[PDB]
């Protein structure tokens, strides 16, 4: 569960920074940099929280690394709500004419309100790797250490294709609202309609994503410290 | 009466917009009979919920009959 | 295949073959009880032939498909390049979103404004271009209804149909990609002490992003422009969209 | 372990009731794809290759058992009837995927019934019927009894057969402007079949009404040929075979109730013998 | 659920509920029997559909008392299986007559008419009437060794439907567009199989296909034939002659016991 | 549609062969009991 949501949140985000890139005057060189940050962010805390995880309680590390999904979700979608007005076609008016057609692809105002956004994106992507890794890490731990070997493939397996299950709902689900509505064929309102149905698309998306991030890790807090079935095993494996 | 119930129909066989043929408005009165007419739902079901609510009463009151 | 279009394919298809990859991997252990010695062999042959499907697809891309374009200098009519012609000028065709059109003439055109269609009529489920003036002779039976003679938007294609041998093989590899996951990744558990395991994930999770992810776009992206030679030179300046993914080097 | 693998998959019972499956489904899909080249629709195209990748993958499951079997022994793989006969069939049924892959000879008639042989398996499926063993065996027992009765059936459609073609010989040469039956006797295999049908009692009267309506070919000749084809080959002779198999029936009812007889009285020494231990204890 | 069953039951197989039942069934196929002339059932149609209305409201009595009386041994009954699907057939036919306009374009309905078919069915329900009056057991005999001759009759008949089933299935593989008016549709393939198996002008398929297609269906009819009629339907006889054999031996010496 | 259905039976083909290897690894779990 704390999982699906993972796999459910990233699948969304590639598609969703590359569309931001191509949309929004990026450049590719920024998109990269934008996909390293959640790259580095896990290589950060990679070993740091390995580290944390070995010393204290894995279930509440976890939770709280499912806390930190919560705040990086939404705040990954308060730019599209917040800068819906980067670059429309026609929506920056102190400088596009409603008639002139070079006007309205030239003053470029869209490159700033940009970069701001790669802040909150930049932020995004980090956020997203420092808190996503330790829940790959300290979940299978547990796994590891609290259930027996001839069925941790078993639940692997299954961990494995929970982030597998949310590559596919990130694009299946994600793609049927930015993939144009019924109407891929009208005049070029369609460009500056796409354009809202794209930002509030994800604004849709990671406002529900992010809160059930936080219901699920304020359930996994309300379990045991001291897990009672391993204390039930762990007397069984500490005899013989 | 004995038989199955019979009906007259007196019915009007008319021309007037639909030939282009000729200036005569042909205007047939005639009457049909028609015998054979078939039961009516209603007359149908009434005539079930209704034998069925006595036969019922048959038997319950014979049910008590023997006590 | 449309880029669109082209994305959903790897992404729908190669979850099939990866969920089970695990699940079927994960409980060939799990069942058995393998052994260490045992997951070895496991793994080994898991690979080997999953290579020779990665090869029987390299096999199947020596098969010939239709050619689009490329075709060097536009019929003897302008050089790459000459796209810029006066049809570009005049429905104002800009150079980043051109697509490929076809012509009845099976010849493919790109950027379907630039094949002089100073009209475009469009309906509910497709699009179409009109006074396709760019446009050669071409044009043998053509057809339309409320319209007569056009050019549909899009690239055509009469055989596509070696796509089905390319996933087939597709999946398959990828399966016993799933499969050789679990044994790796089961056997680091049992070479380490029980309070030493929690520090066991995050020693290979460190190279995970660090070694791999790192100096991969690097290699992929020298080598992206190796098959995109062809860059769009005129317009887009330093590398930003390609014309010619050289369809015989990507593959090698 | 090499062939004691063949041995031990061929053995396993729910991989028999899938192979079972096979031959059912097989069955069943040869029938739905003779119906379903219709181009009435398109939504028909979608089952098309459906049921076709059926028919080539029960096909290949078919040349893996074989092969099984070879891996299995190798050696009485050719002395068991029905297994040899169901490598035959499957050479017979690959025999059409390479005239296709070729398409030498044509499109043409021999093409049709080489592909339909397939269902033939179905037969062995019906082996596992209780009753159907032992009504069969009965039927193939019995025909071993009138194996000479058919002799003389073979020698009599010699007899009327070539005597029917020099009977009615101006009457396959004649020239009235209408009739019906004028081929039945015109060569000697039309006359075999003519026979046949004779023999079974249909339409009898109305090709003797055609014989009879040429001037020629005496209404003595013609008559007596078609009666005494009817009362002695039509009416004797297809009540004898009934006569027999019922005799073959009596039969196997007189053996069945004397070794049941044989059964009862070694039952009855045996309560005669076990007294006798019995008491000499 | 112990003395209100128990009282059902004991009106139930009560010696006067069996004679009221029997009445209403005997009546019930004097009208049956009635309807089968056209000069009755059209005069007195509008008796008729009050006569069986009637007869719907007293089987309900019946089956609904009956199956409150014996539970499941109801269902376990075969004779009474038979009026239970009789019943059903009625009131389905009952409900569908509602919910349709009663017309020409409903008389001439094939549904209709086929619903009705299975009223006729009710005349089976005779038979019990028959058994219990007697039917002299004259074919109590021949029924007896009928019923010790179908085990295998039921084998040997399936037999020869499967062979018809297999040269059906050939037979619309080769022979389509020669004669398509015969079995252009595997159901009449297999119909035409079928009727030649009675001998019925089976050599007018044969000419027919000779005319405009070709002869090679001349060997499979051969072999088709001599296959059923010759060795399969002998096979009928000769174990209905066997099974009355047993019969026969079994009365002469069931005779000298006495 | 040779191709299209060709695809479908190399897709089971291949898994067919690969459940042969699946119960010969689990019957050399329990060959060794005999
Ligand atoms: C004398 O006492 C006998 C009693 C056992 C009675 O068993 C009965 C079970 C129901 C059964 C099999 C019996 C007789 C008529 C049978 C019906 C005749 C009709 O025939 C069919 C089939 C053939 C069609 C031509 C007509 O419809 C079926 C639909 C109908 C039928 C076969 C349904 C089943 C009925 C026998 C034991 O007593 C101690
Ligand atoms: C006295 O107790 C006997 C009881 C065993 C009773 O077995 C019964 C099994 C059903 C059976 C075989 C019996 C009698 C009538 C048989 C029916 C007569 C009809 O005949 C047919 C065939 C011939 C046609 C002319 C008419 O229809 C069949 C459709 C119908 C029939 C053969 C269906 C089968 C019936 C005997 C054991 O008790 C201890
Ligand atoms: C472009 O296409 C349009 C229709 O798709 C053609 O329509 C004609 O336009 C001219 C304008 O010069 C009118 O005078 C004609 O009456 C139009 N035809 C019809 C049938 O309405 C137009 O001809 C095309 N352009 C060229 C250059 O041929
Ligand atoms: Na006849």
């Amino acid at each position: 569960a704390a999982v699906l949501i993972h796999g459910a949140l990233f699948a969304v985000v590639d598609m969703t920074l590359n569309i931001y890139q191509v949309q929004f005057s990026l450049t590719r060189t920024e998109w990269y940099l934008m996909d390293f940050s959640d790259y580095i962010a896990s290589f950060v805390v990679a070993i740091i929280i390995a580290h944390f995880g070995s010393k204290g309680n894995r279930t509440r590390w976890i939770a709280a690394s499912c806390i930190l999904m919560g705040l990086e979700s939404m705040l990954f979608a308060f730019p599209f709500f917040t800068y819906e007005i980067i670059i429309p076609g026609r929506q920056s008016i102190e400088l596009c004419m409603e008639e002139n057609e070079k006007r309205n692809i030239i003053c470029g105002n869209s490159v700033p309100n940009r970069s701001k956004c790669i802040y909150f994106h930049i932020g995004g992507q980090c956020i997203h790797g420092i808190a996503g890794m330790p829940i790959y890490i300290l979940g299978i731990t547990f796994i590891f250490d609290h259930i027996p070997t001839s069925s941790c493939g078993f639940y692997l397996a299954i961990g494995h294709s929970a982030y597998l299950i949310g590559y596919l709902l990130g694009m299946v689900g994600g793609l049927q609202n930015f993939q144009p509505p019924p109407k891929e064929k009208t005049v070029e309102i369609e460009p500056a309609k796409v354009y809202q149905l794209l930002q509030s698309g994800w604004w849709k998306t990671f406002l529900i994503i992010a809160a059930i991030s936080f219901c699920v890790s304020f359930m996994m807090v309300c379990f045991p410290t001291s897990l009672p079935g391993a204390h039930k095993l762990r007397l069984a494996k500490r005899k013989e | 009466s004995i038989y199955p119930p019979e009906f007259f129909f007196k019915l009007l066989v008319s021309n007037r917009g639909v030939d282009n043929s000729t200036y005569c408005d042909y205007k047939l009165t005639f009457i049909v009979h028609i015998h054979g007419l078939p039961l009516s739902s209603k007359r149908t079901s009434f005539i079930v919920m209704v034998s069925t609510s006595f036969f019922i009463a048959l038997v319950v009151f014979y049910i008590l009959f023997c006590l | 295949i449309t880029p669109g279009i082209a994305s959903l394919l790897t992404g729908a298809f190669v979850l099939p073959g990866g969920i089970i990859g695990h699940f079927l991997g994960g409980l060939i252990v799990d069942r058995l009880e393998m052994t260490n010695k045992n997951k070895l062999k496991f793994t080994l042959v898991t690979t080997v032939v999953s290579v020779g499907l990665f090869l029987l697809i390299f096999f199947v891309e020596c098969q010939t498909t239709t050619f689009a374009g490329i075709n060097e200098d536009y019929d003897g009519y302008g050089q790459l390049g000459n796209l810029t012609a006066d049809c570009n000028e005049y429905c104002d065709c800009t150079t980043s979103l051109y697509t490929s059109i076809c012509g009845r003439d099976e010849k493919e055109y790109f950027s379907p404004c630039f094949a002089g269609c100073k009209a475009t009529k469009v309906s509910q489920t497709e699009k179409t271009y009109y006074n396709c003036s760019c446009i050669k002779e071409g044009l043998a039976a053509s057809d339309d209804e409320g319209q007569f003679i056009d050019a549909i938007a899009g690239t055509c294609d009469s055989d596509c149909l070696k796509l089905p041998l390319f996933f087939a093989f597709y999946f398959s590899a990828t399966v016993f990609s799933n499969m050789c996951s679990i044994p790796v990744i089961s056997i680091i558990l049992q070479s380490v002490p029980a309070n030493f395991t929690s520090l066991s994930l995050g020693v290979t999770y460190a190279i995970v992003k660090f070694v791999a992810s790192v100096p991969a776009p690097l290699l992929f992206r020298l080598s992206s422009a190796i098959a995109c030679i062809y860059w769009d030179n005129n317009r887009c300046g330093g590398k930003e969209r390609c014309w010619i993914y050289n369809k015989n080097i990507l593959v090698y | 372990p090499l062939s004691l693998w063949a041995g031990w998959v061929l053995d396993s019972s729910v991989f028999s009731k899938f192979i079972i499956s096979l031959i059912f489904l097989n069955t069943f899909v040869l029938m739905v794809e003779i119906e379903l080249m219709e181009s009435t629709n398109t939504a028909l195209w979608p089952v098309k290759l459906a049921l076709e990748v059926a028919d080539w993958f029960i096909l290949l499951s078919f040349i893996v058992e074989i092969l099984l079997m070879w891996l299995a022994s190798f050696s009485l793989f050719w002395k068991d009837a029905w297994n040899v006969f169901d490598f035959f069939v499957t050479l017979l049924s690959l025999l059409p995927e390479l005239v296709v892959l070729l398409g030498v000879p044509a499109h043409s008639v021999w093409l049709q019934l080489l592909r339909v042989c397939r269902v033939l398996r179905s037969l062995k499926l019906f082996a596992r019927f209780r009753q159907i063993k032992v009504i069969l065996l009965a039927l193939v027992r019995a025909l071993k009894s009138m194996t000479f009765l058919l002799m003389l059936l073979l020698i009599f459609f010699y007899i009327f057969a070539v005597t029917g073609v020099y009977f009615f010989r101006e009457y396959s040469r004649s020239t009235i402007e209408g009739l019906e039956y004028n081929m039945f006797f015109s060569d000697l295999l039309n006359s075999l079949v003519t026979v046949f049908i004779l023999f079974t009692l249909d339409h009898w009267y109305a090709v003797l009404q055609d014989i009879w309506k040429v001037p020629e070919s005496s209404r003595v000749f013609s008559s007596i040929y078609v009666i005494l084809w009817l009362l002695l080959g039509s009416i004797i002779f297809r009540n004898i075979i009934v006569a027999m198999m019922v005799t073959n029936f009596q039969n196997i009812r007189s053996e069945l109730s004397e070794e049941m007889s044989h059964l009862e009285v070694q039952y009855k020494a045996d309560m005669f013998k076990q007294q006798i231990i019995q008491r000499r204890q | 659920l112990l003395g209100l069953q128990q009282m059902i039951l004991s009106l139930t197989q009560s010696l006067g509920f069996e004679t009221f039942i029997f009445i209403v069934v005997c009546l019930n196929t004097v009208i049956l029997v009635a309807q089968t002339f056209t000069e009755l059932e059209i005069r007195g149609e509008w008796y008729f559909m009050v006569l069986d209305s009637i007869f719907l409201s007293i089987y309900v009595l019946e089956a609904v008392l009956k199956l409150i009386a014996l539970g499941l041994e109801y269902f376990y009954d075969p004779w009474n299986n038979l009026d239970f699907f009789i019943m059903v057939m009625a009131v389905l036919d009952f409900v569908l007559l509602q919910i349709n306009s009663l017309s020409y374009s409903f008389y001439n309905h094939s549904l209709f008419r086929i619903l009705k078919v299975f009223k006729s069915m009710r005349a089976l329900r005779a038979i019990r009437v028959l058994r219990r009056l007697s039917i002299l057991t004259s074919l109590h005999e021949v029924a007896g060794t009928l019923s010790g001759s179908l085990p295998s009759i039921t084998a040997i008949l399936t037999l020869m439907f499967t062979c018809l089933f297999l040269f059906s299935v050939v037979l619309r593989a080769l022979f389509q567009d020669s004669d398509p008016k015969r079995f252009q549709n595997i159901f009449t393939t297999l119909f035409t199989l079928f009727t030649m198996l009675t001998l019925d002008d089976w050599s007018l398929i044969y000419i027919d296909n000779r005319a405009q297609g070709a002869w090679y269906i001349i060997p499979i009819l051969m072999i088709y034939i001599v296959i059923q009629y010759f060795i399969f339907l002998n096979l009928v006889i000769a174990v209905l002659v066997d099974n009355f054999q047993m019969a026969l031996l079994k009365g002469l010496e069931k005779v000298k016991l006495e | 549609s040779v191709y299209l259905v060709a695809a479908l039976i190399f897709v089971l083909m291949l898994t067919f062969i690969s459940i042969l290897v699946l119960s010969y690894f689990w019957y050399l779990k329990i060959y060794r009991q005999f």
